[PDB]
């Protein structure tokens, strides 16, 4: 989550966010910006709103 | 002036530790012994404990 | 030849640090104070520091 040592490296897509709680911050660091964050986080706490293609005509 | 120098006695490694005493953890789950019945143990799940 | 034991003084821990100092670390952003006219507080983000 975020242990000791742990945070005094690098966080891991797979290594923290995913099997662990994923509260953010590490969930931030990996990209390090804005672009990709707040999407790939809104998927881990209730899922992905685009799996069920909700939109009409593309 | 004139060096004696034999070294020095290190047998023993030194160590420090944790201000604590322990550093890293995990947390975990009280689980009562709600044993099976007839034949397979089952398990279950206390409350007197934390969580 | 003979062991003449009396302990060892010490009333102060020994501690050792960080080879830079200061501990872990979390990014934080810097912010200013336009007033808060006529209710609480505004809270803005200034951009002269480095966010
Ligand atoms: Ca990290
Ligand atoms: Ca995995
Ligand atoms: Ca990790
Ligand atoms: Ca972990
Ligand atoms: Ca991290
Ligand atoms: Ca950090
Ligand atoms: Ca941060």
């Amino acid at each position: 989550a975020n242990s000791f040592l742990e945070e005094m490296k690098k966080g891991h897509l797979e290594r923290e966010c995913m099997e662990e709680t994923c509260s953010y911050e590490e969930a931030r660091e990996v990209f390090e910006d804005s672009d990709k964050t707040n999407e790939f986080w809104n998927k881990y706490k209730d899922g992905d709103q685009c799996e069920t293609s909700p939109c009409q005509n593309q | 002036r004139i060096i004696e120098n034999h070294g020095t006695e290190d047998e023993l490694p030194n160590y420090c530790f944790p201000l604590g005493g322990i550093g890293v953890t995990d947390t975990y789950q009280a689980i009562k012994a709600t044993n099976g019945n007839g034949g397979a143990t089952t398990w279950a799940q206390d409350n007197t404990f934390a969580e």
